[PDB]
């Protein structure tokens, strides 16, 4: 009579590494990284992001007329550009501090889009109706959906003065330009006033711009340049724009709303009626393991992104089957 | 191994032994088979899973300096968690094995210490009775109820 | 069938 | 006759997590986490901190009439600001490049406060005497005491140029300002000339200012505006003011002593007469163990702060009496 | 535990033995008691000690940018260090029981190689020895100098 | 040691024992000498040699917030790294002598359980036979194929 | 007879430390620690690198006349500047985003420096000889290499404007720079314009600059200043200079070529005909160790920097010989 | 008043 | 002479 005592095997293929061994075969394993996508756009909780398509930030946000399917979106879970995101500043010129406004609108979930500055009520003796084929719409020249170009009036273009008091209760955003002619007689034709200024303050803003007439290389067919400016007007505080030329002035301005853990980032994946704890630009991945190899770039609730090809724990035995 | 057991002095492990990571095999004349110690199943089981679940929890052009700040601090914590992640799983799939390897000589231990010199202990993980060993007499084994002075002399009889 | 093992770091012990 | 080999047991509750198991009594173990503070502000090397009370670092350097009880300390271990840190910049604008500033002095262990320009013998043919209501002291218009209005004297504002060379062995903090009257006729009462500038030069500094008139939203009744400006004066350079108007002459300024281990935080506990070698804004904590719980904001020889709520290392056996 | 001693064939400790952490209970005609192993004892506190001692050793509106940055870092090395802290603890508790674990069991080790079959092993960490064993014959066991020669016979006529 | 067996039972090491890290000592009537196990030996060289490899895989004036950032990253890099390198040595140093120490003790009742009762242990690493065992023998106990059937009844008569 | 078990001891005094214990002595051991350096500076895959001797990158990129020797060295594997870095700018002023420059140029594996405004041909109806003593050269007053001092011509400074085509298929580095005299009398003598202007343009650049005239503390002899500025111009990309006055020309430019694991450092050691994997300023190193605490700063494939003083890893044994 | 434990690892072991 | 030891973690075993 005998007994013996031994231990389990199998037919596991399973192998892991130790510090002393490589390629061990065990009963049975636990893979801790993530390392598949689905290859799709998602939505976080419910909520779908803004897909940009063909449109960057500055497009969307200036209201270039190629992004009009966008001006309705009032909330997202992420923003997603394309490597296609082309139409952005269609009449050339430098956004100042771009960087920091996309910097800004990565916190932003929701917004309101409002009109700041009514098109027919608010510029009285001044011309409203300026367009440019630089920003081209049905093939007719156009403009940004949330600028207007004021224009000299029966020869004059008179010094303006508006205001807007913030009684929305959040912050909002104010976008307009400044037009830089390339020479001093489209300046006169536009603007009459040669040495024009242009003001714009709130109680934690003021900035001076001149015309700054330059002939540039040509971009999109313009000598000439226009800047793009930015704030974000407090609850309860008021911008005023002052100018005797070459305001480009807002019309429409968005009242924000930030929360948490949005985003934006460059994809080519399309959407789907999916649902997913973390979203990366090549498509959405689970949430389960604490570690994945797809992507640095994640939003949501999301495994730590590593390097390795290849993490797996033991948890059975050396497997020795005989 | 650290504990000189699996793969060691019991060269390989049952395949037949399906209901446990442990246990024993048996013979006597109602006929062998295999049986998982489920109390050091059990146990181990919890510990691993204890184990699993420690485991489981832009730039403009004339900003160049800070993109790369931004890219070295990126890269630098990436490299870290890297090595985190995959130093952690070599140590503790180490301590693991180790782990089913003395749990393993551990029971190989108990049974020993039950049996004595009522049995001739083989070196492989098997031990030969020097008295009959019923069904119930194994059971008790298995169980550490193991009865020594019940067998002795039978045993040193045939010990002589 | 005869262990409690919630996370399945064990197989199926034949049953 | 017997012997038994056995281990230590006793009535210790001390528990330790491990990989394999939670909880385990052991016989003795020593916690690796500081998890309680003082609720004091303490003495650092025997020196006290500089508390800022009611005012923050522009009010204290500028000299807000407000932080009178701060004109004399000379010497601190760190600075000390309030959420009560409200006295600031009294006559509204923008402090130029305020965070780097507010870096420099996490460095400056003492000063000097010295007269770098007197008031009466500095800007012969100007009025020093300028005051104003936003900068109330005693119900009185007051002024900072650190600078100076000069204004026009018998309707005259005559070009100014002085000049003050660094013998103090040590970088000099020279603070000026410059008024932004809100329309000409105020820029024309004070200062006469309506183009007027201002010119600071070292050798490794220059700037040009102008009255960049403009009506603001008002701020503590102004609708004018004060900018204020800093450079740090090397030994041996010179430093030079020119102007025909709107210049709020340096009055005093401050010779710097660069130290180790200090910095700037804010905190609503009280000082006392206690030692530590590690504070924080909750208040003192010991420094012996190698990790801390309290806060992430510390001062002196401190453990690493970290988010865990136990860290307790087993020293003795695993506990079990019977 | 990996060495099979503590909550093992040990089942478990002495409230009793106040004197150090491994020792010895005996009981003989002259009576009875704990007494630590003040080697292991002390060599014990020498590693555990030198354990513990290798243990304890603004931005304005518009740099959003930097000052997200500046959080980015300042959160990673928190998680980073807060991850160290808590996964050395845990490996270095998980050590130290196991150290503990050996050191009884090679204390047990090594009163069964001097005594061999001069006594009996119970295997609770007991021997019933064979012979009368005096306070001088205990001691030369705790100490690691027992006669087996001396006691040979008189154990082998009672062993039989 | 963890395992009891270097600088444990077996007290000191064999500066005699050239060829490997553990082996044998042995003395008959055709004489005495040192011998490596190379199988253990090599298997562990093996294991070293796998642990080894593992192992072994400006600012202006006005720009001070800038260079203190990036100077809080490069010395926590730092911290952390000098903390990562030194803690693994440690670690592994430690793992290293009691995977040798295992090795040996492994080795041990290797040879114990060959010779069963044909030999006596005298605790120091050594086994004394009740046969007589010449070079034959010896290398049958060397490399794992020791005869007890063959020897017993001598054995046996010796122990008496 | 008698067979034992025992393990190997030898005359090593190697020792490790554990955790448990330390100064193990053990019977071999690895260290991992590189600790030495050879003193010299050495080639990189063969490529010797840019030793700027007297000269640091501004001297260097400018041409400052006592850099000559550098001006024909077209690739390197890394750029050296010593503690006697001196030549730079020699006519006093700012170098307008000199770090950014400098991080530009630390990715700059090689580059062609070629004539991109023809000195005699450029700049008709000015002269082109302006020199300066604060730029001497075998004790005769001189110039920037790279640059071309624009003055009037029988008493006339007439409005200039040339354009570069970027034909190179690389980014263009052009450099510039404007003098601010200290004196209106010489504004007058040099450029004729009081209110002269300079304005550089480029499709992504665009920049105007006035005299800025000042009276400054003398460095070098000289009261007025020359700011230096540089833009990356892209291929196919066209730059504009237009001025009537204080225009320091662009006279050599420089098409750059990109590479990897270069940089830049400091270092009071010499070239030596060496090669090495990895260069730091105190000297090469060697590469196969996974650790080294000569210094942080690294040039090539280098072991990662630690501050320990010694790291070693057991291989055999507890060493006990007797 | 057996053991050398400057650090106090151990309890005062009954004395 | 005896030990496949590529890195050389072990000594020259006396040959
Ligand atoms: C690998 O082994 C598996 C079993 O091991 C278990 O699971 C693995 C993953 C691991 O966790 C181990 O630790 C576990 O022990 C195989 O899966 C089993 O296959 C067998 C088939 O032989 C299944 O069984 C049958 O079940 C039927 C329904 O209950 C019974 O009717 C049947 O009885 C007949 O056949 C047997 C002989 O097998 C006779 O003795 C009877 O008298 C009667 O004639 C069997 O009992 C069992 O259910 C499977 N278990 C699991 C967990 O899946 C696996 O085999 C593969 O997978 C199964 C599902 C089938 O597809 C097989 O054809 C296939 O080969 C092994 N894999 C390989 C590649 O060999
Ligand atoms: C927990 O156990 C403690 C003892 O264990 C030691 O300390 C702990 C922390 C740990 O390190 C262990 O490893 C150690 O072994 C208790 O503290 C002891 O309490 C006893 C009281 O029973 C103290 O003793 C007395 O000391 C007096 C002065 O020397 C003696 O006169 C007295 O002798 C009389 O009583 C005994 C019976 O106890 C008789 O046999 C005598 O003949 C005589 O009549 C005792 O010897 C001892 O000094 C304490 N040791 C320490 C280190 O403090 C602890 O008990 C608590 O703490 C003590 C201080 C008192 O407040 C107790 O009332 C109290 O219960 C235990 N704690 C709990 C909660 O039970
Ligand atoms: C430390 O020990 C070394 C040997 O241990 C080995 O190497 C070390 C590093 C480690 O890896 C260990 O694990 C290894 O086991 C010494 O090096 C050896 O020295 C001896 C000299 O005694 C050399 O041997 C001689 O070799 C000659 C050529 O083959 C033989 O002719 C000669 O034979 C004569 O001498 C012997 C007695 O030694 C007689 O028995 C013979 O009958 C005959 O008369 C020797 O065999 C051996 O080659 C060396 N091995 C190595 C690997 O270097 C080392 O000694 C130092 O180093 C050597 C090179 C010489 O410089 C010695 O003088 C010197 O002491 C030890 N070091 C110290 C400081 O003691
Ligand atoms: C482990 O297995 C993988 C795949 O089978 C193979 O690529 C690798 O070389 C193996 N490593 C070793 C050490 O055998
Ligand atoms: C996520 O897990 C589920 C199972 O829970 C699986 O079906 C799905 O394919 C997984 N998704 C990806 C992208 O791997
Ligand atoms: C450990 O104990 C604490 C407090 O008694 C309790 O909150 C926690 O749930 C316990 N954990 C386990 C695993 O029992
Ligand atoms: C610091 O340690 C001392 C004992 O050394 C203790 O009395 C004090 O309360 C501790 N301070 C805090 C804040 O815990
Ligand atoms: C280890 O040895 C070094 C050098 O011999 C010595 O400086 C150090 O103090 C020693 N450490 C210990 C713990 O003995
Ligand atoms: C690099 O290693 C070689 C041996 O491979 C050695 O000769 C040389 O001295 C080493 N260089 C330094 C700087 O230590």
């Amino acid at each position: 009579d005998t007994i013996c005592i031994g231990y389990h095997a199998n037919n596991s293929t399973d192998t892991v590494d130790t510090v002393l061994e490589k390629n061990v075969t065990v009963t049975h394993s636990v893979n801790l990284l993530e390392d598949s996508h689905n290859g799709k756009l998602c939505r976080l909780k419910g909520i779908a992001p803004l897909q940009l398509g063909k449109c960057n930030i500055a497009g969307w946000l200036l209201g270039n007329p190629e992004c009009d399917p966008l001006l309705p979106v009032r909330s997202w879970s992420y923003i997603v550009e394309t490597p296609n995101s082309e139409n952005g500043i269609c009449y050339p010129g430098d956004f100042i501090d771009y960087e920091e406004l996309r910097e800004q609108l990565s916190s932003v979930s929701s917004f309101e889009r409002f009109e700041i500055f009514p098109k027919e009520s608010s510029w009285p003796n001044h011309n409203t109706n300026g367009v440019t084929a630089a920003c081209s719409h049905e093939g007719k020249s156009s403009f940004y959906r949330n600028l207007l170009w004021l224009t000299e009036k029966e020869g004059s273009y008179p010094k303006l003065k508006n205001s807007y008091v913030n009684k929305k209760g959040k912050e909002v955003l104010v976008l307009w330009g400044i037009h830089h002619p390339p020479n001093s007689k489209e300046q006169q034709n536009l603007y009459q006033n040669e040495n024009a200024y242009v003001s714009v303050v709130t109680s934690n803003y003021n900035r001076r711009f001149t015309p700054e007439i330059a002939e540039r290389p040509k971009v999109r067919d313009q000598a000439g340049r226009m800047n793009y400016y930015w704030t974000l007007l407090k609850p309860g505080d008021t911008i005023i724009f002052e100018a005797n030329g070459n305001l480009i002035a807002p019309m429409y301005a968005f009242a924000l709303s930030r929360g948490f853990g949005s985003g934006i980032i460059t994809s080519n994946a399309s959407m789907h009626e999916c649902n997913t704890k973390c979203q990366t630009p090549l498509g959405a991945i689970n949430s389960s393991l604490p570690y994945q190899n797809i992507h640095p770039v994640t939003i949501g609730e999301c495994p730590k992104y590593v390097r390795s090809a290849k993490l797996r724990m033991v948890t059975g035995l050396r497997n020795i089957p005989s | 191994g650290l504990f000189g057991a699996i793969a060691g002095f019991i060269e390989g492990g049952w395949t037949g032994m399906i209901d446990g990571w442990y246990g024993y095999h048996h013979q006597n004349e109602q006929g062998s088979g295999y049986a998982a110690d489920q109390k050091s199943t059990q146990n181990a089981i919890n510990g691993i899973t204890n184990k699993v679940n420690t485991v489981i929890e832009e730039f403009n052009k004339l900003e160049k300096r800070m993109e790369n700040l931004n890219k070295k601090v990126d890269d630098g914590f990436l490299d870290i968690w890297t090595y985190n992640a995959e130093l952690l799983v070599l140590l503790e799939n180490e301590r693991t094995l180790d782990f089913h390897d003395s749990n393993v000589k551990n029971l190989y231990e108990k049974v020993k210490s039950q049996l004595k010199n009522n049995a001739k202990e083989i070196g492989n993980g098997c031990f030969e009775f020097y008295h009959k060993c019923d069904n119930e007499c194994m059971e008790s084994v298995r169980n550490g109820t193991y009865d020594y002075p019940k067998y002795s002399e039978e045993s040193k009889l045939n010990r002589e | 069938c005869l262990y409690r093992d919630p996370l399945g770091v064990a197989g199926g012990m034949g049953c």
